[PDB]
């Protein structure tokens, strides 16, 4: 919640984007998950966006497809991931942390606890892929009472309808003509926008921001890097470092 | 949305926001085409002279001699394509005209729905594309090579445990940038609004043939209407038209698999726990975690890991009871009739004939006037049986 | 005999003297059974109720698209079982029934014949022994253990070539001994008088069907009608109703397998010499002895090394025309058919659809409303096709 | 025609009945089929019953489907077979030789044509096994025509009005309660006849003869020595030789 409030307000400041990465939790093992994270932290990302390990990826292209069989592979569990967050949270206390979230991990054992849980380990918002606008009213309800920010996607094929809802039930950031969206979800006073249209290389997240958002989210480009290294996990972190680095230096400059 | 997305606690539309735009344009075009007399008269041209309906009602009396059972099939293993696929498979062909597309993308694990899209497309000039779990692929060869002769390219799935569940997931991936041009024809009453409710539209004239004909040979409504339930669309189907007829029972038959203390079964909706999947809120197959397992049945028909949201509905407020089969009692059912109807069911529908012989059996000088959805032919379970005997 | 056993010079009843008093009691159970409403309403019940009478009758549109050509086909590949057989095998078990009889004797080629014979006796309760040919059970091991699902007791027979001929030579000895309670379930219309005529009345609803459904449809006749011919059953249903029709061509596709020329063929009505066997004299492929040959064909249904002495007749007069389709042909006409209506034929049946896509072909603009008789389904072929390509 | 008028007439005077063998011509070969009738006829055979190998034996059983395989597979053929009657009569100018036939190699190249090679070989009579009384119009006219006696089974199932035709229709002998038919054969002047009931022992012969009939026919039985012995054709011949003679001897006493 907060934590997005304070990120967005010094990036500003700076007159600077976000560079936020996306990886799966455990993959391709908790330990080496672990220092991905803290390299990912330490090669200067601004936010985290974290996805636990669900069978059925329903909305998952094929790269973070095989990071769910990898970590699943490592017997990494949703048990699991919450421990390696409050692990996370203990080391880096300010990063915004972010969920992606399929519906059945969250709606399980009820929607309610898995928002009490969130909180207890430090997560800062929540995206539930498939739980699109009109099914979000009991998980919005929840995070918010949670003090977690209910995070919404605005797509391309999206009308000032949604761009309304999404505007007024989002918090902490909004997952994204393109200024259309932007100007209008400004005009809206929408959490700021985070562009997530498969971005892999630094002219991507200027761009992004040159066009007005907050930043840009990187998913399949980190990952790719894992899946190449995976037989060397220390040149995995030395490219996992090199990228970040240079997508980073593109929200800047 | 035009119409609710919900039985009660059940259904739901949840897919990623990119899709909603698709689902809420395929629940306008339904409830157009449902006012449409034009759509109905082409849809019923096709269902009669393409299709071969109605399809008859057989009453069986060598497999209930002895007792106060009086049994009737209907006949969908008589219908075009050999099962109750192709009824909705044609509907939704015509739909997807309707709202000028071109493309079919469908989801197989019996490769039953994945030969009724390639046909159905074949006949209505579509380009159609299936997704097949790579394990079923070679598991019903003949239905691959039957989707190919159709023209349909077919696609295997190589993702999760390579079956049925993630073969919808899949053709969901696909359909989320193609929606514009391609029609996902959805396998059965599950899935997100408005795929339950079409469906069962699409679906609802084996029931409506099975009242007229029910009563023009006995003079009544049967006791009671049994079915299988994979999905649950032939049952839906069956259901529909008696709904309001409450004296009439509605039985549906999920598989037992090896026996549902085993844990090798596939009857989530008595046997699993509501969860969040497949674009609907429904019971289904998942460990305590909430990991979505896989359905187990000697039929590859019923391997679902999940229900039809009307069905979990019907369930609840004790309208439709649902009960379980083993693949002992729908193999020995399928023997049964065999050998007493000269008739070859498929494993699916054993499990529903497997019920009313229990019925039966259990209470001889019961008096009960029962119908079971013969919804496919067992031609493709010979060889299977045969493995086990 | 009550009825005239000759089709001009085609027919007659040569059997052993022994057999006589059983072909003479069939007969007169044939005529009674035939002035006999009840019988007819029994039979007309189970063709409804059980085997899904009247079968639909498609206009296939995509396939003659761009000629002056429309195309109907006769949909018995909807009918139980997936084929034309199981009318007569119908008619002729109420026939043995009607006789006193609770034993059935029957042959086979292509396992059709046999499932037909064990369908319908598991259904009216006899009991029934078929022939196989020792070669053709192995090929055809699926409709085997279909037979035997069904109760029949199936016998291969490895005398001669081991092949439908000598099968139904096999039936013929169990019946000159057991005829007084068995009764021989002829698969065709063929072999020693009243079969030709009885197997031709309990198939003549195809023909009696499409032309009602013609009428309905189109308002006229068709212009010809088309069917393969085997032994000349399926054929001489369509036919029938059609034969006082003269402005009505009927049109008979021999198979002509590798070839006319190459001698590789089964077309002994236009390709064969008059000779005498299967208690009839009829034309049949044989040598320059008189040894009687096999027929080749890509489809074993169309494997009978003669015909009915009815077609023999019709074509002698001028009636009917008979043609032949190589198995080339016969293969892309089911291709064609697959692809463009999502319909799979049998390969038997694809030799009739052969020739109408021939005569829609070599002229396109030539105005004709032409009606194929879908005899059955090829879901049986999908391998052999599928090792072809 | 006559030579069946003459064998019958010596019998009576000699007050026994006819032994007639049946055999497949050219069985297991041509030179050994030669050798078996030589033998048969030197045993004590009155008359022969020979069958021409055909495809489709419609009317017969194993042992001599077995017996048409093996004619079959020392490539005999009808020719051979014509060839082979020729010299037997040639050799033997008294013995009734009696055709089993099957109707398509009768009709095959013209009924009238195969009558008229049957003369020409000196056969007596021919037996078409699928050519009922009802049928048997063309083929008793073409028999008639050419002095080849036209035979005709007598079956159990016969009712009066067949024993009438029977009667009137067959020449030579008639192929055979069992008192009944035969006295009424008798009473309509048939054919003398032979009885034909697998007939495979010595009392079996008496038993026909004391019936009242004018003989009896073996084939299977006699066949079966033949299957038996195809390793040793010497032994076959000593066999035969010791058959032909018990049941021969069986006919007189
Ligand atoms: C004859 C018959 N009857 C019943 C069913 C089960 O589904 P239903 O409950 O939706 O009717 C099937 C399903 N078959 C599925 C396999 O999961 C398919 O993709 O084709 C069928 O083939
Ligand atoms: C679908 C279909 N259509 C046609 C035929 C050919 O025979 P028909 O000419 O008698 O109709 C067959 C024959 N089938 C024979 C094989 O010799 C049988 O014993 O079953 C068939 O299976
Ligand atoms: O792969 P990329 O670069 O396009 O990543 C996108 C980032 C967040 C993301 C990861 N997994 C998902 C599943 C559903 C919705 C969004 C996501
Ligand atoms: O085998 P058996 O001893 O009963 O011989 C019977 C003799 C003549 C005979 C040989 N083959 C046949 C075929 C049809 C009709 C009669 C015959
Ligand atoms: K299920
Ligand atoms: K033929």
């Amino acid at each position: 919640m907060e934590r997005y409030e304070n990120l967005f307000a010094q990036l500003n400041d700076r007159r600077e984007g976000a560079f936020v990465p996306f990886v799966t939790l455990g993959d391709p093992g908790i330990e080496q998950s672990l220092k991905i994270i803290d390299t990912l932290i330490d090669a200067g990302a601004d936010a985290l966006e974290l996805g636990v390990p669900f069978s059925d990826p329903l909305a998952n292209g094929p790269t973070i497809q095989n990071a769910n069989l990898r970590a699943f592979a490592a017997g990494v569990t949703p048990a699991q991931c919450f421990e390696m967050l409050a692990l996370i949270r203990e080391k880096h206390p300010t990063i915004p942390i972010g969920l992606l979230m399929y519906a059945n991990l969250v709606f399980n054992n009820g929607i309610d606890a898995f928002y009490a849980r969130c909180e207890q380990v430090g997560v800062d918002s929540v995206l539930v892929a498939d739980v699109p606008v009109e099914e979000s009213a009991p998980f919005r309800q929840a995070a918010l009472r949670h003090n977690i920010a209910p995070i919404f996607i605005c797509p391309p094929n999206a009308d000032d309808d949604l761009l309304r809802q999404v505007a007024s039930y989002g918090r902490g950031y909004t997952y994204l003509p393109l200024h259309h969206l932007i100007e209008k979800l400004k005009e809206y006073h929408a959490a700021p926008a985070l562009q997530g249209f498969g971005i892999s290389s630094p002219e991507q997240v200027s761009a992004a921001v040159r066009a007005g958002a907050a930043g840009a989210i990187s998913g399949s480009a980190i990952v790719k890097i894992i899946e190449k290294n995976l037989a060397s996990p220390k040149q995995m972190l030395a490219e996992l470092r090199s990228f970040v680095s240079a997508m980073k230096a593109a929200s800047r400059a | 949305t035009l119409l609710n997305p919900y039985f009660g606690e059940f259904g739901g539309m949840y897919v990623p926001q990119i899709l909603m735009p698709a689902l809420n344009q395929l629940e306008e075009a339904f409830v157009r085409a449902q006012k449409d007399p034009e759509f109905q008269a082409q849809f019923a041209d096709l269902l009669k002279n393409y299709a071969g309906r109605p399809t008859a009602l057989t009453k069986c009396q060598n497999i209930t001699a002895g007792t106060r059972t009086t049994l009737y099939l209907k006949r969908e293993d008589l219908l075009h394509g050999g099962a109750h696929k192709t009824n909705q498979v044609l509907g939704q062909a015509l739909l997807a005209k309707r709202m000028g597309k071109s493309e079919i993308i469908a989801e197989t694990g019996a490769g039953q729905h994945g030969v009724a899209s390639a046909l159905a497309s074949a006949l209505l000039g579509l380009k159609c594309r299936i997704y097949m779990g790579a394990k079923d692929v070679e598991r019903q060869s003949p239905n691959v090579f039957r989707m190919r002769l159709m023209g349909a390219e077919v696609i295997p799935v190589h993702s999760g445990s390579a079956t049925l569940k993630d073969a919808c997931n899949e053709a969901l991936r696909d359909w989320s940038g193609s929606y514009e041009t391609a029609h996902y024809m959805l396998g059965t009453a599950a899935g997100p609004h408005p795929y339950p409710t079409i469906v069962r539209e699409f679906q609802r004239m084996i029931g409506e043939e099975t009242k007229a004909q029910i009563l023009d040979k006995e003079g009544r409504l049967p006791d009671a209407v049994i079915a299988c339930v994979g999905g649950g669309s032939n049952a839906i189907g069956m259901f529909a038209d008696f709904i309001n007829d409450t004296s009439v029972g509605l039985i549906g038959v999920e598989p037992g698999g090896h026996g549902i203390e085993t844990g090798e079964h596939g009857a989530p909706l008595k046997h699993g726990r509501v969860g969040i999947y497949f674009g609907m809120k429904a019971p289904m197959m998942q460990t305590a975690d909430g990991q979505i397992e896989e359905s187990y049945s000697i039929s590859a028909g019923l391997d679902f890991p999940s229900v039809g949201p009307q069905h979990a509905y019907l369930n609840s407020i004790g309208r439709a009871d649902y009960v379980s089969i083993t693949d002992d009692e729908a193999l020995e059912a399928f023997k049964t009739l065999c050998r007493h109807e000269g008739i070859i069911p498929a494993l699916e529908s054993s499990h529903a004939l497997a019920h009313a012989l229990k019925m039966m059996r259990e209470q001889p000088e019961k008096e009960q006037l029962l119908v079971v959805n013969l919804s496919g032919r067992g031609d493709k379970d010979i060889f299977t049986v045969h493995d086990i005997l």
